[PDB]
């Protein structure tokens, strides 16, 4: 199917048609949404920490840095 | 050690089996704290742990992997 529509406002209306088909497509292959504003990292963050604190070895000490690095984001 | 029992026979296990209690209940308290000292107390646990970390190093072990 082919989708008929000044020649910079043509070009973003492509763009907009094209970031809405990659939007379309995460929904379709992951049928989910989550919140932004940096809302799963802290999550993420927040519960790798707890992982952690179960975990032996040198893993504690490895996953609780990749648990820090994404309270970068927010 | 013994004025210590006299004043308080009450004790706690050594060889670091305190300081890594401690750092457990401090991390998880420290959730709590919604104020800019939360980072502070998460690094009192870390800090609390050099004592253990600090044994098995002068014993010839992994510290981290023993800790």
């Amino acid at each position: 199917v082919t989708i008929v529509v000044n020649k910079l406002v043509i070009e973003e209306a492509e763009r907009s048609i094209h970031d809405a088909l990659c939007v379309i497509r995460c929904l379709v292959k992951k049928r989910a949404l989550i919140a932004g504003g940096g809302a799963p990292e802290i999550e993420l963050a927040l519960r790798l920490t707890e992982y952690s604190r179960t975990l032996s070895g040198m893993e504690s000490y490895c996953v609780r840095a990749f648990a820090d690095a994404m309270e970068v984001i927010p | 050690v013994i004025r210590n029992l006299i004043r308080d026979n009450r004790v706690v296990y050594g060889g670091g089996a305190a300081e890594i209690s401690c750092a457990l209940a401090v991390s998880q308290e420290a959730d709590k704290c919604p104020t800019l000292e939360q980072y502070a107390m998460r690094a009192f646990a870390d800090a609390l742990e050099v004592i253990p970390m600090a044994l098995s190093e002068n014993s010839g072990m992994n510290p981290i992997q023993t800790m």
